């Protein structure tokens, strides 16, 4: 499916993880930033890369990157 | 409560309508060839193809390009319906191809349960059967209809 | 201690930021050694809409 | 969680009408989704393919075509009457999955428990040019 | 000599468009900063600003004035 | 229980707020950071929803923001019968209709101008109007512009009366949520009181006023001479010798021998042949059953004295076995719901609006207004874009309900309910109706544009060839030209010329003649058929779709108004139902634009013309049977027989109109910058325009930032309709004023 | 008229180059989005977030410069 | 006994290749039967030719050919 990555810049205000409606990314524990969280992306081919993470992300530039390709029937969104 | 779903499940999308929950129209829809579980698929081909041929060389011999002249309308509208019926036997043939290139793993589920094995039907060979039944029954109506244009006590 | 002093105003060099060759003024700078614990506020919002970001202690000098 | 819990075939289902927005052919040949909550009383809910629909007293299930549309029901029933819902994923052959609570806490905790992936630690847009990468098969972002 | 005139700058308007098309393309997939520091093509994207800048006042004063005048006249 | 609750003086009158403009809005009230602050000012300025969550709030503001339209539309009617006092060809025009154009318009002498001020006959020069205001004053009864000017005063004083209305109504004494919810009151008030009141008063002023100005203006009385009205009022020996039923004296309306008053409430069929028009004892003795009508309509619910009906009742009383519960929470829903009223509203509005241009094209109701051939295509095309417009509002308003104000606990198994359920049987039942019109009702065009390019004109959909008679059509018209015959024995004559068999004709031109349609109204009514199905497709998707979709189930949470859901599932681009109104907008569009075309090709082929003593010859000479087959034809005979004199209006008094042509042109193309880019492009070039502004230190404090999608979607659109509806325009006035 | 359709000619030429080089500078970075060059030559958008990025690649540039080019040939 | 001789019809033509090579063989046949005899016999309105019809072309003078 698409790739979800997410790079150190990240400072864990857990609210990209709430702005996606498909559980792709997760919260872990981390040691660079002062929230000691960090976006991580398990479910990775569940996505669509419908960016509403990239627009949750507060980060300039953001933290958390979608790279469209490779579509899929659960990254095109089918039903059917 | 006339209108609800079928089985009494919500989750499935079609849902059992009066236009689908009449008994003439159920037991009409169920006695269609292309319904008929226990006929062998080139046998409803036959009947589908009988049908469809027939009706298609209507619109060809009434208003085609050669409608004014008299005694070739018939025979031009004829063989050009069975050409649009050879032309629906390759889009058959190349849908048999297609589509079952690979093997069903699940039966249809009908009602009350009692489930056949395998749909004839829904095979490579069974839908290449289904084909020859098509063109077979396309032809034959093609030249009953050209034929009920020969011999005739009104109009055509 | 390890950064610049709260509320100078400071020059981000960071490339990809929206604020490049901007100023900004110092809101907290982190002590616990975290990657970005410069933090900075921007009077003027980036396309997202927010005014404040965090940079590392080498994206950030004083301004002439 | 502590345990994770196998979806029971016994549960009810909440009263709903035929909405042609529902199942397809999709959730024969391929896998389709099931939620399951626990609810206190008879409540009223939007589906999330549908319109309104009256929740049992007790434990639900409701059969959903895509994993966003169980998402979308989990984030209603969680802003509305804080249900914490939990949905799981049956394929074709029988197989079910579970999604959403991997560890039980929800994406939004982090439950000390789960490693790091698809992470970098290079800052974004530090990331080499395509020309460095060309002709080896991984973009400058996977690296 | 209509048609090949018009068939001729057709084709010679859209090969253009190519052109910079592919131009682009070389400046994404295929471009090594580090290869060429400092040279004709690095410093050209470094005030990249200032020549789309002022191909966008030349195309607006040339495109302001010339419906002025004609609908002037 | 009905009773008047009002707060007093809940919002001070002055001008802090006016200070701020950004007030309203919270997400406003901080400050503008960047350049999108001004649209989205501009754009949630009248959005009462989201500046606050109280209903009472929201209904005051909407009552204020009524009476400051009603204001501004009576501004603009004063201004009228202002400019129709002064600067105006009335008073000629009254004393010759049929041959001084209309004209209320008088451009300055300032540059070029002069030559705008075409030679319109009676001693004057001015713009010839085209609203048809001349006939309108010569049917309420209007001699000198002194009544004009009375008139535009009043209005004027009626337009300060209704603004401070608007200002006591909201600052001083703001009615409650209570008040604005007893609908039963408002339904009675405004059916028996507005509707009926002035339908009972418009009759009283055509039986005492317009009836004898318009018995002696058709008689060849100069209105010099002409009694003034409050003449007729007092005297009743004045009014007696124009219609001897005065001389009795209000005698038959008691004693029910309202048979002595049929020479004044006639009912006759047909035209007046000296003028063109409807007979006005007609009108009057419609307007009065209008009025019995809506006074007996006015008195069905209840509001205070326990008769009357319960619309709760009424709807929760009516339920059907297919249906589930019927209409068990519809009142529920539109006495809470502003924009559920307003998407009704709108759509009644617009579709009479509609009711409104075909049965005056069909009747004129105005005397000298069928022959002038300029009034009534403006007066047709007019309410058919406002009307279009109207319904294309109801759409998007219902869209928003669905969107906002919806709740799923209150509508379990309604009808609303149903009809979310199997939406995707509805829209595809839809969508397959509508490529079935399209394939036939184009497909017939492109086939017989074909046998047309390939030399075969027998094998053609037109009457010569092979034919699709509407057949419904004219046995209807047929039916409605012996309807007076057996079943409305009492009219003289067919209530309209379309299905007729006279040729009324006032000053050598046609007024109105007998309609004929063949194979090629079939078709461009079919075309229609296509058209308003393909149109309420989208805007019914747009309304069904807007909660939740197979692709979004969450798409009540992302608003009513939002761009995109992102690139997902293949790009959820115009996936809100706005962006499924802003292609509404386009679909209406073509429709009307068909429409009109329709329209305009039919009159100034089969019935406007000038009437020779050698039989009727047309404005064309009948091309329309045998051109409007194909689209080539549609064209060359439509689109360039015509728009000649728009091109060769230089040097004349049209030459505006050829202006107004080539700048809706440019406006229309401008927009298509707006509909097929982005908003990054657009950003990225910004993004250099700021570098060089900041290189020497003119940077705007404000940011400069691009047009949002849905800005830049909403200005694509309000361009493009902007050019097309002045390029009709411009094109329409200029061919049926040079020519007709 | 010959000198004005000229100067119309020059505007599409020079409104063309404007968008074609802008397109080709920016193919691998922007200020709204710096890591245009990891996403491709021919990407839809980045989505709504920042304002929103619909026709952001160089790729919707040559597609919007293909117009201006039919436009002045 | 009615299904035996349409099985007996289906059985020479089951298989797809069959169906395939006489759908192709027929088409072919048809076609190149059209306009080398297909066309003439109909009398269609391509093959025939004008009387004298079209030679001069030019209304603004000119006159080519
Ligand atoms: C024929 C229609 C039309 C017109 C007139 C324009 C005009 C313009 N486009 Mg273009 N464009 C069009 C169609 C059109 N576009 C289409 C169909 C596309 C494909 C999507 C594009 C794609 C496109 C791109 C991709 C770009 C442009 C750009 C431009 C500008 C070029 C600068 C110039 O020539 O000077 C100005 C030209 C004018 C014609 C001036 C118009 C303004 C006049 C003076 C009226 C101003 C208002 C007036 C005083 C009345 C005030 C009241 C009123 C506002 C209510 C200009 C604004 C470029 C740009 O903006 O960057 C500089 C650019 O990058 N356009
Ligand atoms: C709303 C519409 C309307 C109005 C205003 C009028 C008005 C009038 N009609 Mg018409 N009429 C109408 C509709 C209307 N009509 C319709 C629909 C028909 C059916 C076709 C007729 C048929 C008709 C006929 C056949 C005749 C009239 C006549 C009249 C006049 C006599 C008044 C009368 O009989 O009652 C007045 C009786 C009243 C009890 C009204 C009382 C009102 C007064 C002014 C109250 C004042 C109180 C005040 C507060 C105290 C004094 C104030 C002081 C300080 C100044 C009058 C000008 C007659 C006419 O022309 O005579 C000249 C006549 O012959 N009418
Ligand atoms: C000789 C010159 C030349 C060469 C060698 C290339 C070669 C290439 N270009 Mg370039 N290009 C050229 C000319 C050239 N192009 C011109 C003239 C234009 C302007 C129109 C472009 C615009 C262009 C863009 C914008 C892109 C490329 C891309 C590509 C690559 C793959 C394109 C391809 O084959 O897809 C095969 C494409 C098709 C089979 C689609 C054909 C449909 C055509 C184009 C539409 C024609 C309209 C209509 C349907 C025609 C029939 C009419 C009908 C009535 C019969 C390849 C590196 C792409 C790339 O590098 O990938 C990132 C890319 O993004 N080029
Ligand atoms: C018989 C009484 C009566 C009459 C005639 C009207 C008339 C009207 N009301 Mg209604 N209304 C009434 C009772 C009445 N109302 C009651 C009892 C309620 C409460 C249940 C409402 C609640 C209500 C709402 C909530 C709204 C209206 C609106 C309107 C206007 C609709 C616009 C239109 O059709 O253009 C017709 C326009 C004209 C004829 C122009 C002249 C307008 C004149 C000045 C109004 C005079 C009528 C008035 C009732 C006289 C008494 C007022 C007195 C205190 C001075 C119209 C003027 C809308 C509005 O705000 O517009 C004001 C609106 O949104 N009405
Ligand atoms: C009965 C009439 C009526 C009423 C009361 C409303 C009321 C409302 N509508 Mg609705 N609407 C209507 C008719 C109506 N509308 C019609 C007929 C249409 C079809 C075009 C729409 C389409 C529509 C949409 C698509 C949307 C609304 C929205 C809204 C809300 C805010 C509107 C606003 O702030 O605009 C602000 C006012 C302006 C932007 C000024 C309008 C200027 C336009 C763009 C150009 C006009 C140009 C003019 C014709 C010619 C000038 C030429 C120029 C050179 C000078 C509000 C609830 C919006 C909303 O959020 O709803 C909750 C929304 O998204 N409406
Ligand atoms: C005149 C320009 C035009 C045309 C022809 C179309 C055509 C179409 N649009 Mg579109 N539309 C346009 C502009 C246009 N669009 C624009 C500019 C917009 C933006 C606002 C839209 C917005 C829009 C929406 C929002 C919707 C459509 C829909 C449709 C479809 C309507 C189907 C139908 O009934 O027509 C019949 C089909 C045609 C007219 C196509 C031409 C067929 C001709 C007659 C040839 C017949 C077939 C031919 C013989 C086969 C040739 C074989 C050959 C390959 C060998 C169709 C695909 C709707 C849809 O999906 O379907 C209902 C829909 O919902 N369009
Ligand atoms: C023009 C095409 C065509 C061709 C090449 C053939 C050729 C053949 N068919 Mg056939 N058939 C045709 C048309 C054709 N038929 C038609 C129009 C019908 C009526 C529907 C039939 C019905 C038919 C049956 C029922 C049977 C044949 C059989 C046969 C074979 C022996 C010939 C015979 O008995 O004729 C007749 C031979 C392979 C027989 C066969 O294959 O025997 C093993 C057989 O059982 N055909
Ligand atoms: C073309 C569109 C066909 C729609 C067919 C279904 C209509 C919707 C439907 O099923 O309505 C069901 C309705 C009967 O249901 P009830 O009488 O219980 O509903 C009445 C209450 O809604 C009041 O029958 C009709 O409307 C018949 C006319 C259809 C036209
Ligand atoms: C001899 C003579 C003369 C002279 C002339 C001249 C001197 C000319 C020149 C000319 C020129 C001088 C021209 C030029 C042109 C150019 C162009 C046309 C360009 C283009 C470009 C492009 C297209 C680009 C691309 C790209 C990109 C985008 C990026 C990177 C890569 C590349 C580079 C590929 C005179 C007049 C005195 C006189 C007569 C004779
Ligand atoms: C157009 C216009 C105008 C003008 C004019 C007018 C409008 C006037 C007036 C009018 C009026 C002023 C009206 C009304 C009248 C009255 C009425 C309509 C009445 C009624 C009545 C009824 C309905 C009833 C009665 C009765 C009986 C029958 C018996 C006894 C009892 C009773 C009393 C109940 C103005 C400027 C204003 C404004 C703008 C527009
Ligand atoms: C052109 C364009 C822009 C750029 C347009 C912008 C930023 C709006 C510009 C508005 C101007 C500033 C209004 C004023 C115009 C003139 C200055 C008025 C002159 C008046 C005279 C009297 C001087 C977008 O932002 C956009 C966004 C999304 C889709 C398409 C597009 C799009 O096509
Ligand atoms: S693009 Fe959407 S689905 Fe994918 S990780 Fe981001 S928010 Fe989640
Ligand atoms: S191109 Fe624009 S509207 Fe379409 S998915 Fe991308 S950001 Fe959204």
């Amino acid at each position: 499916a698409h790739v979800v990555k997410i790079y150190d810049t990240c400072i864990g205000c857990t609210q990209c993880v709430r702005a996606c409606p498909l559980d792709v990314l997760e919260m872990v524990p981390w040691d660079g930033c002062k929230a000691a969280q960090m976006a991580s992306s398990p479910r990775t081919e569940d996505c669509v890369g419908c960016k509403r993470c990239e627009t949750a992300c507060p980060t300039d530039f953001l933290s958390v990157r979608v790279y469209l390709g490779n579509e899929s029937t659960r990254s095109l969104g089918l039903a059917y | 409560q006339v209108i609800q779903p079928i089985n009494g499940d919500p989750f499935v999308g079609m849902l059992e309508t009066p236009v689908t929950s009449a008994p003439i129209v159920a037991n009409y829809l169920s006695n269609l060839p292309a319904y008929r579980t226990g006929v062998a698929p080139n046998l409803r081909g036959v009947e589908i193809g009988l049908a469809h041929g027939f009706l298609l060389a209507g619109p060809f011999i009434k208003l085609g390009p050669l409608r004014d002249v008299p005694g070739t309308a018939e025979v031009v509208g004829c063989m050009s319906a069975a050409g649009l019926v050879l032309i629906l036997a390759l889009c058959l043939s190349l849908y048999g191809n297609a589509a079952f290139q690979n093997q069903p793993s699940m039966g249809k589920k009908t009602l009350s349960g009692r489930p056949l094995p395998q749909d004839p039907l829904m095979s490579e060979e069974g839908w290449a059967k289904f084909a020859a039944g098509f063109t077979v029954g396309g032809l034959s109506g093609v030249a009953w209809a050209y034929i009920l244009t020969q011999i005739l006590p009104y109009y055509s | 201690e390890i950064g610049p002093k709260r509320g100078s105003l400071v020059k981000v060099l960071r490339p990809e930021s929206y604020w490049y060759n901007q100023v900004g003024k110092v809101v907290s700078v982190d002590q616990s050694g975290i990657r970005y614990p410069v933090v900075v506020r921007f009077e003027n919002q980036n396309y997202a809409g927010v005014s404040t970001n965090n940079y590392a202690l080498d994206e950030v000098t004083d301004p002439p | 969680p502590w345990k994770q819990p196998e979806l029971d075939p016994d549960t009810p289902s909440p009263i709903f009408g035929g909405s042609t927005g529902g199942l397809l052919r999709k959730a024969q040949v391929e896998e389709f989704y099931v939620t399951t909550w626990e609810s206190p009383k008879e409540q009223i809910f939007e589906m999330p393919t549908g319109g309104a629909a009256i929740m049992r007293k007790g434990p639900n299930l409701l059969k959903l075509a895509r994993k966003e549309h169980c998402l979308a029901l989990t984030t209603q029933l969680r802003t509305k009457f804080r249900m914490s819902p939990c949905f799981y994923r049956v394929y074709a052959d029988g197989k079910v999955e579970y999604l959403h609570p991997k560890d039980g806490v929800y994406p939004e905790k982090v439950n000390a428990g789960r490693v790091g992936v698809n992470q970098n630690m290079r800052s974004i847009g530090k990331n080499v040019d395509p020309i460095k990468v060309k002709f080896t098969g991984s973009e400058p972002f996977e690296i | 000599q209509a048609s090949l005139y018009t068939h001729h700058q057709y084709i010679a308007g859209f090969i253009m468009c190519g052109a910079f098309a592919h131009g682009a393309i070389f400046f994404i997939r295929d471009y090594d900063p580090e290869q060429n520091k400092g040279n004709v093509l690095a410093r050209v994207l470094d005030h990249k600003e200032a020549i789309i800048s002022h191909l966008s006042w030349v195309s607006l004063f040339l495109g302001f004035h010339t419906l002025g005048l004609y609908v002037h006249n | 229980k009905v009773k008047i609750a009002v707060d007093r003086n809940p919002v001070e009158t002055n001008f802090e707020k006016w200070a701020k403009p950004g007030h309203f809005s919270r997400a406003l009230a901080k400050g503008p950071n960047t350049t999108t602050w001004i649209w989205n000012l501009h754009a949630d300025a009248h959005d009462f929803d989201n500046h606050t969550s109280d209903l009472e709030e929201i209904s005051r503001k909407v009552f204020s923001a009524h009476f400051g339209q009603l204001g501004i539309i009576l501004i603009w009617l004063s201004g009228m019968y202002f400019h129709g006092a002064r600067f105006s060809n009335y008073e000629g025009w009254l004393s010759d209709p049929t041959h001084i154009k209309p004209s209320a318009q008088v451009v300055w002498p300032i540059v070029g101008q002069e030559i705008l001020n075409g030679d319109v006959g009676g001693g004057f020069q001015g713009i010839q109007i085209t609203s048809g205001f001349f006939q309108l004053w010569r049917a309420s009864g209007i001699t000198s512009e002194l009544q004009l000017y009375s008139t535009a005063i009043g209005g004027l004083v009626l337009a300060a009366a209704c603004f401070f209305a608007g200002w006591f109504h909201y600052h001083k004494a703001a009615p409650k949520l209570e008040w604005f919810q007893n609908v039963e009151s408002m339904l009675n008030h405004h059916l028996a009181g507005l509707l009926g009141l002035g339908s009972l008063a418009w009759a009283g002023h055509q039986i005492h006023v317009s009836l004898p100005v318009n018995k002696l203006l058709d008689a060849g009385v100069d209105p010099k001479e002409i009694p003034l009205p409050h003449e007729f009022l007092l005297n009743q020996s004045i009014i007696a010798d124009l219609y001897p039923s005065f001389s009795k004296g209000l005698a038959p309306f008691f004693t029910l021998n309202w048979a002595e008053y049929s020479d004044f409430l006639t009912f006759k069929g047909g035209l007046n042949p000296v003028t063109g028009g409807l007979w006005l004892s007609d009108t009057a003795h419609h307007h009065l059953a209008i009025a019995v009508l809506f006074l007996v309509a006015g008195h069905q619910y209840r509001t205070n004295w326990g008769i009357g009906h319960s619309i709760k009742d009424i709807l929760e009383s009516h339920k059907g076995p297919f249906t589930g519960n019927g209409h068990a929470g519809l009142y529920e829903i539109l006495t809470t719901s502003w924009h559920a009223q307003l998407a009704i509203n709108l759509a009644l509005f617009g579709s009479l609006s509609i009711i409104v241009a075909h049965h005056m094209y069909a009747m004129p109701p105005y005397p000298y207004l069928a022959t002038d051939y300029g009034t009534q295509l403006s007066l047709f095309t007019h309410h058919m874009w406002i009307g279009g417009f109207c319904v294309v509002g109801a759409g998007a308003h219902a869209a928003i309900f669905m969107v906002r104000d919806y709740d799923p606990t209150n509508n379990y198994n309604n009808l609303l309910d149903r009809v979310i359920r199997h939406r995707d049987a509805i829209i595809s039942h839809l969508n397959w109706v509508s490529i079935f019109l399209g394939f036939h009702s184009f497909g017939l065009y492109i086939h017989n544009d074909t046998m047309s390019a390939l030399g075969r004109p027998q094998d053609m959909f037109s009457d010569t060839a092979i034919q699709l008679q509407p057949v419904f059509a004219q046995w209807i018209q047929n039916t409605h030209f012996t309807a007076p015959q057996l079943t409305a024995p009492n009219a003289l004559a067919a209530t309209s010329l379309t299905w007729g068999g006279d040729v009324v004709a006032v000053g050598g031109k046609v007024a109105m003649m007998p309609i004929a349609l063949g194979t090629s109204d079939f078709l461009v009514h079919h075309i229609h058929a296509f058209t308003i199905h393909v149109t309420v497709l989208i805007l019914l998707k747009g309304v069904l779709f807007a909660r939740s979709s197979r692709l979004i189930p969450d798409k009540a949470n992302l608003g009513f108004r939002f761009p995109c859901d992102g690139p997902g599932r293949g790009g959820t681009c115009q996936v809100s139902a706005w962006d499924h109104v802003f292609l509404g907008l386009f679909w209406m569009y073509n429709s009307l634009s068909i429409v009109i075309f329709h329209f305009s090709w039919k009159m100034q082929s089969d019935v406007w013309g000038t009437v020779t003593d050698s039989g009727v010859s047309h404005i064309t000479g009948g091309n329309f049977a045998q051109s409007a087959n194909t689209i080539n034809g549609w064209l060359r005979d439509f689109l360039w027989a015509q728009s000649s004199q728009v091109i060769q209006s230089y040097g004349s008094a049209l030459s505006a109109y050829g202006l107004m042509f080539l700048g809706a042109h440019f406006v229309w193309a401008f927009s298509l910058m707006f509909l097929f880019s982005g908003r990054g492009y657009w950003q990225e070039l910004i993004e250099s325009i700021v570098w060089a502004h900041n290189k020497l230190r003119v940077a705007p404090s404000i940011q400069p930032r691009a047009l949002s999608i849905t800005q830049g979607r909403a200005v694509g659109v309000a361009h493009y309709l902007l050019g097309g509806i002045a390029t009709t325009w411009s094109f329409f006035l200029a061919r049926i004023i040079a020519v007709g | 008229g010959d000198f004005l359709v000229h100067h119309a000619i020059a505007l599409g030429l020079h409104t063309t180059t404007l968008i074609l080089v802008k397109g080709a500078l920016d193919a691998r970075g922007s200020k709204l989005m710096p890591d245009k060059k990891d996403f491709g030559y021919s990407f839809p958008c980045d989505g709504p977030g920042r304002g929103g990025t619909c026709d952001i690649s160089a790729y919707d540039a040559f597609y919007l410069a293909v117009f201006w080019m039919l436009n002045t040939i | 006994l009615q299904e035996e001789f349409f099985q007996r019809a289906t059985d020479a033509v089951s298989r797809r290749e069959a169906l395939n090579g006489f759908v192709a063989l027929t088409g072919v046949a048809s076609i190149a039967l059209f306009g080398l005899k297909g066309a003439s016999t109909l009398e269609l309105p391509i093959t025939k030719g004008p009387r004298m019809e079209k030679t001069e072309n030019g209304k603004g003078g000119i006159l080519r050919s």
